[PDB]
């Protein structure tokens, strides 16, 4: 949600997701949802921003309205953080499990360490039910079948209230004493001992006796109780596998970029090659999650979020089929009233005016190649 | 010192119950990180929690009991420093 | 957090930085009134809160 | 000499207000800065909150006009014992002040990051706390300190330097927020407390203490105004 | 010898020690010795160790029993520190030269920059002879051809005493004269000038100038006596080569660890699969330097240290030679006294219960094939 306040540049120019499908877009309480896809690390990282030897992959939303029933990073469960490496593409799979009723904007972000929350398209989810219903039951290593959702809770009311009540009834055996005006005479004129009296000091030994002996019965007992626990675990997880994806044959160069100031248009110029085996067209060009298509030869089939999906936004002068070899260059034009919305135009603001996308290529059969672009983008003020 | 070595024995009895350790999903994890990971904190990613890791210079358990004598030793410079202060918030100096 | 509540962290910093208010409101809860209380105090409103 | 506006302390009914306006005015009509529904029922009320305070600091503080000759301490425990309970009264909405606002909405913005809020160049859970509660209890302090200034023989020799304390102290997290939102951005940290850039306004919390002198300094000549009749 | 109480996951996933050689048990003063054999990085390092920028090849030996004559990875002298790379394979070799009697325990030790000391495994090494026979003999670059255990010693020992003399003589100027008492007296009389008198400033000038000669015609004479002095020498080596070993084609992908608490046992289940062209068989279960080996495939013949050793502690369901292809999955249990001596069984206490091992496999022939395994370990709490 708060994707958009984040600097344009640092939105274009650092992870990309892409092939994001949403299973559902209508659950109810104790129901399960999937977030699938693949991101692609962007080699031209931003300096300010670190290069991720630590990243979370996180979910965005007001709080557990959703619980992440687990997630997974090319097959792999992350539950504790995780390395990448520039330029690397992964796949992803995040299980929610809805727990609050609503209408939420779940986002799929990547925490990184020295950086910040790098935030995915998000998706309009709504739960219904009541969240009295919600479940989160488990089973432990001595299962001991448990519900995590009010285990141990009464132990915590308890041992609170208790210690609160014991901390109050000290201050109560002084309160009932005229306090404060008495005290400062006396010590005033020089009885300084008011209310200290022999049996108010052994009321102290009685208490810090008292105290120091619940300390240790209670340990004992809990260990008596619970005789297995391990400490909190914790750990970065080196070891993540990427996608062997195979070279875009189609290779790409952006001799120039510019938009217009005011305005919610890009225009960039491109020479194409086709190194490939097949006749490739221009698709689709993805940039800070804003899908750009050319209707006549994509359309998107994946529900994608209607206010970052432009179906007819990308316009290129000539996709005429590009056949093997055959270089060409051609003007791309990605418009879309998103450019304004998403705050994208404030590019302008940002102290590096530059680009980074994705372009999509199909062939006859229907294939797919993904070739990333980047270079300056320069502000034609109208 | 008391104050720096009674406050983990204090709050043992109450977080014991959340350190039974889970496997989850293949993963080995104490209810307290299942409980961490269950309910999305989107602020708070995991890689900022600060909590002991292991090192070549630490020892098989000996955390809990070193963190709380050095604590304790350090609370002594700190009620001392803060006896001064607050004995300097109770002037009662006109300017 | 629970799962912040850890062995080395936790144990280090929380008496620390929590002993402060007691004993600065003890040096005038004490010689002024000689009030027995006044961490008591301290940590009573710290937990209510 | 009291038992009157003490129980009249409004701060309840129009603190129970915003608590009811946040959590059905702002937990969705407000996740979005956008620009109709967010300016609607947050910026508005940014607004109109800094312009009221404005003017009710200005005028609430005319303890100055109704000042005079206070030769309170030559007077029996009658007029002078009067006026201290009047200025334990402001003193215990200053203290129902602070609570709101360092603790009450402080710890409530603390809960609100750690959900979804990243703070970047936004929060609605900020108009309810760095400009409705802390100039709230900024008004109050300062309404106690220039009565007691006024009415009280006692102060009448110069400002008191711990009362300074528990007021512009307690002044210097306001513009202490420029401090966070500044090492929110370029110098972020995403916690409260390993984060310096808070550390500022922690040298706020001490400042709180200044009610370790008022107590003592209105607890010396209240002194001299019972000893005769001790038991 | 203090290898035990390091974190047990820690000494699993850090550096492994393999293909050990030591050329001697029983050496006399004098006399050499050497250490060889090859130690891989693991890519899963530990979050908490610097990655090993900055490494240095140590000895483990109660101070100077022997003296580290030379020390090579990968055949080049390291008397700095070097640099490595997670995931390769370095050959190392060490020279001793024993300087005095007695029973040590050598180990082979790698100090990390920002990590630790990692110990590998040590031997028992027996020194016989007389300390006083110890020779240490060098030729410098002006040769000159010097004793390095005394040379220099007697320069030490004049300037040290001569300086001590001297300062113990300005003392001796005033303590004759009785101290304390009448000082006293005189400065509270206000008679400062107690035994300040003008023959007592000039003794100051005379040391004061004594002083200041000697140290310049020093500096000249040893100028003079030692013409030609480069500072001391440092420097890190990031040049260090690793080893080109073959991709083991015997692949292996752990489906679950665990491990019986209490008990000195593991368990894991393996699937093997045999790319390879020879059929193959699991030989040895490497593990923070203990060796679990199957007695009916292979037998330790390196005098490995004993106590390190299990001939016959690794169990598999199934050591029927594994034929090209021909996926498999088996059982294998490596189980030891060690695990428990060696305080392996307190991976319980450690916040990261997790673990790394290397596998050797042999063909009819006899070739070894290593092979990588890491994965969480369960403490299966009987
Ligand atoms: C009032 C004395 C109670 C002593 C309890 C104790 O020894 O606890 C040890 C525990 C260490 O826990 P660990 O080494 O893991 O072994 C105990 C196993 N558990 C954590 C399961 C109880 O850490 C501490 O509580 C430090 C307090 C020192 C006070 C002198
Ligand atoms: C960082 C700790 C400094 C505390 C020093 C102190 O107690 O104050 C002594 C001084 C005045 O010294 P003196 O005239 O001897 O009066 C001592 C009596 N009190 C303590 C009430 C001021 O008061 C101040 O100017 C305030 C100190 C700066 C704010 C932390
Ligand atoms: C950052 C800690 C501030 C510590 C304040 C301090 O110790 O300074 C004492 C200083 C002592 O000089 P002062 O008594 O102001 O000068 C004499 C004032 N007259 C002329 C009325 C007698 O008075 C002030 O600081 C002015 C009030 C500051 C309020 C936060
Ligand atoms: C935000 C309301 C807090 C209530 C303050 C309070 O109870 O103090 C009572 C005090 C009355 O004290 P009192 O002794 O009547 O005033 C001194 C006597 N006079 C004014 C005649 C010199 O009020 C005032 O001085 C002005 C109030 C204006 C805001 C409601
Ligand atoms: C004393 C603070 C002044 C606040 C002025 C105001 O009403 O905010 C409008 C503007 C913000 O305008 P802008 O972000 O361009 O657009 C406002 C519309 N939304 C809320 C959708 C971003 O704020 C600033 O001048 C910067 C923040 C204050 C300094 C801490
Ligand atoms: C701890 C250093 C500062 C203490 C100053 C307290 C005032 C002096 C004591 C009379
Ligand atoms: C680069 C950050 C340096 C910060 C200086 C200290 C800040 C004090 C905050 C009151
Ligand atoms: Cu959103
Ligand atoms: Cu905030
Ligand atoms: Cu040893």
């Amino acid at each position: 949600h708060g994707e958009k306040s984040q600097a344009a540049f640092m939105r274009m120019r650092t992870i990309h997701w892409f092939d994001l499908n949403w299973s559902k877009d209508q659950v109810s309480v104790n129901e399960t949802m999937s977030i699938s896809g693949k991101f692609h690390v962007f080699a031209g990282w931003p300096e300010t921003v670190d290069k991720p030897e630590v990243a979370f992959l996180n979910i965005g939303i007001p709080g557990p309205v959703f619980i992440r029933a687990g997630s997974w990073i090319g097959g792999q469960l992350v539950p504790r953080s995780v390395s990448l490496e520039l330029g690397e593409t992964y796949e992803f799979k995040v299980l929610l499990k809805a727990r609050r009723p609503g209408d939420w904007h779940v986002h799929t972000m990547m925490n990184v360490q020295g950086g910040g929350p790098i935030i995915g398209p998000g998706k309009w989810v709504t739960i219904t039910g009541s969240m009295g219903d919600f479940k989160n039951p488990i089973t432990t290593l001595t299962g001991e079948t448990i519900d995590l959702e009010t285990y141990a809770l009464d132990g915590v009311y308890g041992w609170h209230l208790f210690w609160y009540l014991l901390g109050v009834a000290w201050m109560v055996y002084w309160c009932r004493k005229p306090v404060f005006i008495p005290r400062r005479i006396a010590v005033d004129a020089g009885k300084a001992d008011s209310l200290i009296t022999p049996t108010d000091k052994k009321v102290g030994m009685a208490f810090a006796a008292g105290t120091l002996a619940i300390v240790a019965v209670s340990m004992g007992q809990a260990n008596e109780k619970y005789p297995v626990t391990t400490p909190l675990q914790a750990g970065l997880m080196r070891g993540i596998k990427s996608l062997e994806l195979p070279q875009p044959t189609v290779s790409v160069k952006v001799v120039d970029a510019s938009y217009r100031v005011p305005g919610r248009a890009m225009q960039m110029t491109l020479e194409i090659t086709n190194n490939g085996d097949s006749a490739v067209r221009l698709a689709e060009f993805n940039t800070a999650s804003v899908r750009f298509l050319d209707a006549d030869v994509y359309e998107d089939d994946t529900n994608y979020p209607d206010d970052l999906l432009a179906e007819e936004g990308l316009s290129v002068s000539d996709n005429s089929p590009l056949a093997p070899g055959e270089t060409r260059t051609v003007d791309v034009t990605a418009s879309d009233a998103a450019w304004e919305v998403y705050r994208l135009a404030d590019l302008i603001y940002d102290p590096d005016s530059r680009f980074a996308g994705l372009l999509f290529f199909i062939d006859e059969d229907g294939n797919r190649q993904m070739t990333m672009v980047d270079a300056p983008l320069i502000p034609t003020f109208i | 010192l008391a104050w720096g070595l009674l406050f983990y024995p204090g709050n043992w009895p109450i977080i014991a119950p959340l350190h039974v350790p889970v496997e989850y999903n293949g993963m080995m994890m104490t209810l307290a990180d299942l409980q961490g990971y269950h309910y999305v904190r989107t602020g708070t990613p995991e890689y900022i929690r600060m909590v002991e890791k292991g090192t070549l210079r630490t020892f098989g358990k000996d955390v809990a009991p070193v963190s709380a004598f050095f604590s304790g030793f350090v609370s002594i410079l700190i009620y001392f420093l803060w006896h001064f202060f607050g004995s300097w918030f109770g002037s009662e100096k006109f300017v | 957090w629970t799962d912040w509540k850890d062995r080395r962290l936790w144990v280090t910093v929380a008496p620390i930085v929590s002993i402060t208010f007691p004993a600065a409101v003890q040096a005038v809860l004490w010689w002024r009134y000689r009030i027995a209380w006044g961490a008591t105090l301290c940590v009573l409103g710290l937990l209510l809160g | 000499k009291k038992n009157i506006i003490a129980g009249a302390s409004l701060y309840l009914v129009f603190y129970a207000w915003v608590r009811w306006y946040e959590g059905v005015y702002g937990w969705s009509a407000g996740l979005d800065s956008f620009a109709p529904e967010f300016e609607t029922y947050w910026m508005n009320f940014l607004y109109i909150e800094m312009v009221l305070e404005v003017l009710v600091a200005s005028v609430l503080w005319g303890y100055i006009w109704k000042s005079r000759d206070r030769k309170v301490m030559s007077i029996t425990p009658r007029e002078e014992l009067r006026r201290h309970f009047t200025h334990w009264t402001w003193l215990m909405m200053y203290g129902i002040a602070i609570y709101f606002g360092a603790s009450y909405f402080t710890e409530q913005d603390g809960t609100w990051h750690q959900t979804i809020v990243r703070d970047t160049d936004f929060t609605p859970s900020h108009i309810i706390e760095f400009y409705l509660s802390y100039p709230i209890y900024i008004i109050t302090g300062g309404a106690s300190f220039l009565y007691a200034k006024t009415r009280l023989p006692t102060y009448q020799q110069g400002l008191s330097l711990q009362y300074l304390v528990v007021v512009v102290g307690p002044f210097m997290i306001l513009p202490n927020v420029g401090l966070n939102e500044w090492g929110h951005t370029f110098w972020f940290m995403e916690e409260l407390f390993v984060a310096p850039l808070h550390y500022g306004f922690v040298f706020f919390g001490w400042s709180a203490l200044g009610v370790l002198g008022v107590i003592n300094i209105e607890l010396g000549a209240l002194s001299k105004l019972l000893k005769k009749d001790l038991a």
